[PDB]
């Protein structure tokens, strides 16, 4: 953001800055199915039918 | 193993390359 | 304000587990996620949106460990909950919505 | 401030046996390049 | 946590992180292919076909015998050793007679420049051992005792090079030309 | 306005003086006039600088290759080491002889034992295991003869040994050194040169192609290979140097990123080995067991278990070590991430996805001839790249900050995350048994089309876990009746002290005597009222629902004789029918007992005697006698009542079978109407349709059709002796008392009549085999139209991988 | 020995392949004996013709090199 | 392990049996359905 | 040569084993699989084009199955087919149409969000501007056709066109 020489100077970097992945990472929420925790078995009987 | 190594990068605002 | 510290510690007693980590060891840490989460930054990192809030991703993270250790989740302060439940509903979509 | 993490590996790099250890020499467990080690072997003391 | 304290901690800073405009520039650098006066160092795909140790003799061979002086032909010599060409017949000839027509040079040195190039690899031939012949028998003024050591040096040289020739002309039944050769040995 | 941001003028360039005279065949704008004519022996072959081909793309709607890099030009020995010969990454061997060595010295370092991890890596080189498996070249001849004769008289006689062709000096100009392989490489036909069967090349080449998947990429190895979970990020653009420069940055945010998580867990795996304490749920965890490998009960304590954990944080330190060694290896200086060793994560390669579509581009509606003349060809590409991070532990955090690059991702580039992690699985008996064989087998006809569906239900078979106990009963009867422990049922039950008839309990879930949900035996309710409702039968439906405890709808589903015979008024009034025998009551309401489901009987083997049949029925020699009479030997008996205290009983059908009567209650409605309309059979076949059977072709026979059988065509001896002299004194070959599979491959049915791939060239073209007439039909292959219409659903790699 | 690598086919017994084992070969013998270059260079051995089949093409006829019928 | 290999004709390869588990579009219920299969398969080869 | 499979017991065999049908009827048993029972034990043919490594088309696998009358009635092509849900024919019968910002989103409601009110499209934009350039000039050469006639049939009481 302190790079007055930016575009106009030809200057485009190469690898995207700290600043900007923060803030896009931050832009967007977390799916809660993707920590795929698992403590109990799985079910055998129930888990398959459950509701239609 | 740089010489004066605190007191140059983590003492100094100019990293000893900046005249103040 | 050691907060990275404090998550390695965090890391640390989750690694353990035999501690049994206590309700309120696990407001503390939540609390000091949220605290590091609302610092602000300089002027140069404040140029664009504030790059802090991205600190409030890993409570939902924090809250599957808590579930894993079986520390109870209602066990903390309503205070606490607000800002949690907060943090969830920006970080926190399912996958059918 | 934090300096770095030490790349050393502390389970691989034997110490000097401290004064503390040899109380629990006894009573503690090691490798057998623990025991036998060039520098400061610790079946020699403990048997001392 | 989000962004490393290894990228703003100056105590965990990379001793050896060169800048982003130094190894740009220099890669960026194409040095002069004429490291040595005779070859051309070669910088293409192309070029390094054409390119050859063995080949970059042929080329010196062609400017020894262009050179007229022997300090010069001992300059390019020197040129060609710390190259590390190859060294041959040709140039142990063309530099063989010039060091014994030169008068300046002691002839056991003449004898020494013979030795460390059949070191380096010159196999010896007839043209040089009549040369080292030549000055053996103008080496008048040296000791008998290094007259005769060198004599042995050559009659085994001389006994070699008729291994040799014999061995070459053996398969193809010249009888004629081995003997025509074998008296002259 | 969206049409603002086209807008922006541009200006021409300024010219100085007067302006290029030109000179004073079609005048072609596109060739420079001057350039062109420059001679070529002066200007060189070249249209572009001579540069590598890496840094030029080939540009897209211009006729012209470009840059990427514009106008910054790296030359040659950029790319190459320093002082590299030709330009080679090692100047020792050219790129074949690179690649080849490698193959000679995994082979030298080849150990099969080795292979059980790896997938296509587990393979050796191919030439050379194939030649040492060819057992006609561990026979290596001598030296011939002549050749002895002639190296004798030429190092004895003539006093010249003949040299080999490496130690002779042929360069005339000067004397080369010999070299350290001139005769003292031992020659023999089992290493060098490589010749190898047809069929074991053939079995190689099919195995190596099929075991492509076949990797365990997460082990305890020590060093690159080993890890708890592996990431794979498959990032996907347009362009060759798009998802290189992408992969680079990509590189270089996860070796940040997993340079601090793996850190962070460093120091916290410090903490542990510095300190720590095992907690009671690991103690139990440890001494779980019923039994040791010392045969009994172990007592692991505090300090092996504190062990056990100190030796596993030890490794996972020193992978947490290499890891970060690596992540710190990589230099601006010299950056090479296509190496494990020098870089991490590491960046592999993958075939570009390519696709030539060739169509008309002629506007002509009557000339084929021009519109095929007017062909071309145009071919879309996708460039993907593949990173591969290998984490000695699972880690949420790294997931976090992965699973979030898409958001950053340059432009016009997708991406694909891989994970492969270990997770523990349970396995247990008590819903995955390990018993014995049914009684009755299944056999071919319980795997028929549709027989997943309308004969099976999903495994795992449910098997009551509560049970009633009689009034002749007690603690130990009712742990032989359920075949476990007394004092096991007892902890189980962990809250009666005393057993009372009638009286519901829980059955131990480790008993091997566990009954199934609805026993094969029908209910049939009597006709009987045991009541004083009627005292001869029972009268309406509801009575008989009320008794079975079910509902009249099921009632009715479950037989539908009593509902076609139904002798009801129409004036409100619904009774029974005289005619019915009995009325059998739904399956929902069958129970199942012990006796009903487990074999009484077993048959023995040839070498039983009275100590093998109860070895594999669990019970005591003197019960087997005396439930069997006290019969000293079974020589003479086949079947053998099996004692109720059998700890190992044998089941009369497979519990995982489908009961018959589930089949009667889904298609109820055809019994009731095949009842009504008398429908005695339904033919399918005319009268003599056997006489042509080659007429017919019922949609479920295959060709060639097979001949009926003959008595004594198995064997020659049989042959003769049957049709020949009726005097051979041999019936037939000796057979052995095995099983014998003719047609060793394909396992046919036993029982049934087949024929065998034919040995003759003549049977095999006069025999009844049609030839392909329509249009050809694959089970798969279908979606896709034709080879030409080619139907990709996705841009994928033909080569991807989905693990 | 030889290694077949490209297009595989059950019987090379013709004389594009013999040539193409006649490089090989060369190629071989030069690599393993410096000196050996010369007499296959100057006889052609090493050289590569780079002539190759007419690719496939649905305009053509037969679709390498006959065009179609004309009025 | 000999009867798990018989029974497992192609799904197991150099000691490393897999199954690709493709029944349902959810992971989720996929996974479950593998690990159901694998321990019905392992169950029917402890026979030995 | 024709004959029929036998099948010894491990009952009745000197030492017991497991038999091959008996381990194939388990794997039959562990995956739902089919039994062919008219399958021939003649007809086992390997496709040597894709199967052997002598060919440049070789792949390893048994791309195609050597069988001349095998169609697609027959219900063991049914079984074993792949259904054409979800599949490419999913994706071209909802991605391709004549309008893709129809596909994206309702044109109404994206005018009528980012834009004021809906906007015709291009063609209809250029009838409309050819009427307009067209009206002035002269007005014999247009008609009236509309969807509805009642309305101009039968004005309201209070529509007086105003004459030209």
């Amino acid at each position: 953001s302190h790079r007055r020489d930016y575009i106009r100077m030809g200057y485009i970097p190469r690898y995207t800055p700290w600043e900007w992945i923060a803030i896009q990472e931050a832009d967007q929420p977390l799916i809660a199915e993707q920590i795929r925790q698992d403590n109990i078995g799985t079910s055998y009987f129930f888990s398959l039918n459950r509701y239609w | 193993q740089l010489q004066a190594q605190d007191r140059i990068i983590c003492g100094t605002h100019g990293a000893g390359i900046v005249a103040h | 304000r050691q907060f990275d510290c404090c998550d390695a510690i965090w890391q640390e007693l989750v690694d353990r587990r035999w501690p049994r980590a206590s309700p309120l060891t696990a407001e503390l840490y939540l609390r000091s996620i949220m605290d590091h989460a609302n610092t602000p930054t300089s002027e140069p990192l404040q140029s664009f949106a504030n790059i802090n809030v991205v600190e409030k991703k890993k409570v939902p993270l924090v809250l599957a460990q808590m579930d894993e250790l079986g520390v109870p989740r209602t066990h903390l302060s309503r205070v606490l909950m607000d800002e949690v439940e907060d943090s969830l509903r920006k970080f926190q979509t399912y996958r059918s919505r | 401030s934090a300096a770095p993490e030490s790349s050393v590996s502390q389970s691989h790099t034997v110490n000097a046996p401290t004064v503390d250890e040899c109380e629990m020499l006894a009573e503690r467990w090691g490798t057998m390049n623990y025991w036998h080690n060039d520098t400061f072997p610790r079946l020699v003391v403990f048997l001392k | 946590a989000n962004i490393p304290r290894s990228v703003w901690d100056p105590a965990q800073h990379n001793p050896n992180w060169s800048d982003s405009y130094g190894h740009d520039i220099t890669n960026r650098r194409a040095w002069p292919a004429r490291k040595w006066t005779v070859g051309l160092e070669p910088c293409t795909p192309r070029e390094w076909l054409q390119f050859s140790h063995r080949n970059l003799a042929y080329a010196y061979n062609g400017a020894l015998r262009a050179c007229h002086s022997l300090p010069s032909m001992l300059l390019l010599y020197k040129e060609m050793k710390q190259r590390g060409v190859k060294v041959d017949v040709d140039t142990m000839n063309v530099l063989l007679t010039r060091a014994a027509r030169h008068e300046h040079i002691q002839v056991d040195d003449v004898f020494l420049l013979f030795d460390e190039l059949v070191a380096l690899g010159a196999r010896p031939d007839l043209a040089a051992a009549e040369t080292l012949h030549t000055v053996l028998s103008h080496s008048a003024s040296m000791p008998e005792e290094w007259r005769e050591a060198r004599r042995l040096q050559l009659v085994e040289l001389y006994n070699n090079l008729a291994m040799e020739e014999v061995e070459r002309l053996a398969p193809h039944r010249a009888d004629r030309l081995l003997k025509e050769q074998m008296k002259r040995f | 306005y969206y049409w603002s941001r086209y807008r922006m003028p541009t200006q021409m360039p300024k010219f100085d003086g007067p302006a290029p005279v030109a000179a004073p065949t079609k005048t072609n704008e596109f060739i420079d006039p001057i350039d062109d004519k420059f001679p070529m022996s002066i200007r060189g072959p070249l249209v572009r600088p001579d540069v590598p081909e890496d840094q030029y793309v080939d540009s897209w709607y211009i006729c012209t290759s470009m840059t990427h890099h514009m106008g910054d030009y790296r030359p040659w020995s950029a790319s190459a080491p320093p002082n590299a010969f030709r330009f080679r990454p090692f100047n020792e061997f050219d790129a074949k002889g690179r690649e080849y060595v490698q193959y000679m010295r995994e082979f030298a370092r080849f150990d099969p034992r080795k292979s059980r991890g790896n997938g296509q890596k587990g393979f050796p080189f191919r030439d050379a295991y194939l030649t040492k498996m060819n057992e006609a070249n561990q026979k290596t001849p001598p030296p011939t003869l002549e050749t002895i004769m002639d190296r004798a008289v030429r190092e004895h006689h003539q006093h010249a040994r003949i040299l080999s062709p490496l130690e002779v000096q042929r360069d005339v100009g000067r004397l080369e050194p010999i070299p350290s392989y001139a005769g003292k490489i031992n020659a023999d036909r089992s290493v060098f040169p490589f010749q190898w069967k047809t069929e074991d090349w053939y079995e190689y080449e099919v195995a190596k192609v099929r075991n492509r998947r076949f990797v365990f990429e997460n082990t305890e190895e020590d060093g690159i290979r080993g890890s708890e979970v592996t990431y794979k990020i498959v990032l996907e653009g347009f362009w060759d140097h798009h998802v290189m420069k992408l992969a680079e940055d990509v590189c270089m945010f996860l070796k940040d990123v997993g340079r601090q998580i793996v850190e962070e867990k460093l120091v916290a795996v410090r903490r542990l080995l510095q300190g720590g304490a095992v907690d009671p749920e690991l103690l139990a965890a440890f001494n779980c067991a019923r039994a040791g490998p010392f045969g009994g009960l172990d007592e692991y304590d505090k300090e092996e278990v504190a062990n056990f954990l100190r030796s596993d944080l030890r490794r996972l330190e020193e992978q947490c070590l290499s890891v970060i060694n690596r992540c710190n290896v990589p230099v601006p200086g010299a950056t090479n991430i296509y190496d494990p060793h020098t870089s991490w994560p590491h960046v592999e390669k993958l075939e570009p996805w390519v696709r030539m579509a060739e169509f008309w581009t002629s506007s002509s509606d009557t000339s084929f001839t021009e519109l095929e003349m007017s062909t071309a060809h145009y071919e879309f590409r996708k460039f993907f790249r593949v990173i591969i991070c290998k984490l000695p532990f699972q880690s949420t955090e790294f997931e976090k900050r992965m699973y979030d690059i898409r958001h950053w991702l340059h432009r016009q580039t997708s991406c694909e995350f891989h994970t492969i992690y270990r997770r523990n699985v349970i396995h247990d008996s008590a819903v995955f048994p390990t018993e014995h064989d049914p009684a009755t087998p299944t056999t071919h006809e319980h795997h028929r089309m549709f027989s997943f569906a309308l004969d099976w239900q999903s495994a795992p078979v449910n098997r009551l876990s509560t049970d009633t106990v009689h009034e002749g009963e007690s603690w130990d009867a009712v742990a032989q009746r359920l075949g476990c422990s007394v004092g096991e049922l007892k902890d189980a039950n962990a809250e009666r002290e005393t057993i009372e008839a009638g009286v519901v309990i829980n059955v131990p879930v480790t008993a091997t005597r566990r009954l199934t949900s609805f026993g094969a035996t029908p209910l049939v309710l009597p006709l009987k009222t045991t009541s004083a409702k009627d005292g001869e039968r029972i009268r309406t439906w509801e009575e008989a629902a009320a008794i079975l405890d079910c509902t009249v709808e099921e009632l009715q589903q479950c037989n539908g004789h009593a509902a076609l015979t139904y002798q009801k008024k129409e004036s409100e009034a619904g009774e029974f029918d005289s005619s019915v025998t009995e009325l059998v009551a739904p399956l929902s309401c069958w129970t199942s007992t012990s006796e009903s489901e487990f074999s009484p009987v077993e048959r023995v083997h040839a070498n039983d005697t009275l100590v093998a049949i109860a070895r594999r029925l669990q019970c005591s020699e003197e019960a087997l006698r005396a439930v069997n009479d006290g019969i000293t030997d079974v020589s003479g008996l086949d079947f053998v009542r099996v004692p109720p205290e059998a700890r190992r009983p044998r089941r009369l059908v497979e519990p995982q079978l489908r009961p018959q009567a589930a089949t009667d209650a889904l298609l109820a409605r055809t019994i009731a109407e095949e009842e009504t309309f008398k429908l005695k059979s339904i033919p399918h076949l005319p009268q003599n349709a056997e006489r042509f059977p080659h007429e017919y072709h019922t949609p479920t026979s295959r060709f060639p059709p097979t001949p009926s059988e003959t008595p004594a065509t198995q064997d020659w001896m049989a042959y003769t002796a049957k049709y020949l002299d009726k005097q051979f004194t041999i019936s037939a070959e000796p057979a052995p008392v095995y099983n014998v599979n003719k047609l060793w491959p394909m396992q046919q049915i036993p029982g049934k009549v087949d024929q065998t791939p034919f040995e003759e060239d003549q049977t095999w073209l006069l025999h009844s085999i049609p030839v392909q007439q329509l249009e050809m039909h694959h089970h798969e292959k279908d979606l896709q139209d034709l080879p030409f219409i080619n139907h990709e659903q996705f841009p994928r790699s033909l080569e991807w991988n989905a693990p | 020995h030889i290694v077949s690598e490209g297009h595989a086919m059950p019987s090379i017994a013709n004389e594009i392949a013999a040539f193409a084992l006649r490089m090989a070969v060369a190629n071989a013998l030069v690599k393993l004996i410096p000196l050996t270059r010369i007499p296959l260079k100057k006889s052609g051995l090493l050289s590569v013709d780079r002539r190759r089949e007419r690719g496939q093409f649905p305009g053509y006829l037969d679709g390498k090199k006959v065009k179609r019928r004309f009025a | 392990e000999r009867r798990l290999r018989i029974l497992a004709q192609h799904r197991v390869g150099m000691g490393v049996l897999k199954l690709d588990a493709d029944k349902y579009e959810d992971q989720a219920d996929n996974v479950t359905f593998g690990t159901t299969k694998l321990s019905e398969l392992l169950a029917d080869a402890r026979k030995a | 040569g024709v004959h029929r499979v036998g099948y010894t017991h491990p009952s009745t065999l000197p030492v017991p084993c497991a038999q091959r049908w008996d381990l194939r009827l388990a794997r039959a048993r562990i995956f739902q699989e089919y039994i062919e029972e008219k399958a021939p034990g003649a007809w086992q043919l390997e496709d040597e084009r894709s199967m052997s490594p002598e060919f440049k088309t070789f792949t390893g696998y048994p791309m195609r199955d050597m069988r001349p009358g095998y169609g697609q009635n027959l219900p063991d092509y049914i079984m074993k087919k792949r259904l054409p849900n979800n599949t490419h024919y999913e994706l071209f019968a909802r991605r391709d149409i004549p309008n893709e910002d129809n596909a994206m989103y309702g044109k109404y409601l994206y005018d009528m969000t980012v834009h004021g009110t809906s906007l015709p499209s291009t063609y209809r934009m250029h009838k409309d501007i050819n009427k307009a350039q067209r009206n002035d000039r002269k007005l014999s050469g247009n008609r009236f056709k509309v969807l509805c006639s009642s309305g101009a049939k039968n004005p309201p009481s209070g529509w007086e066109p105003i004459p030209d």
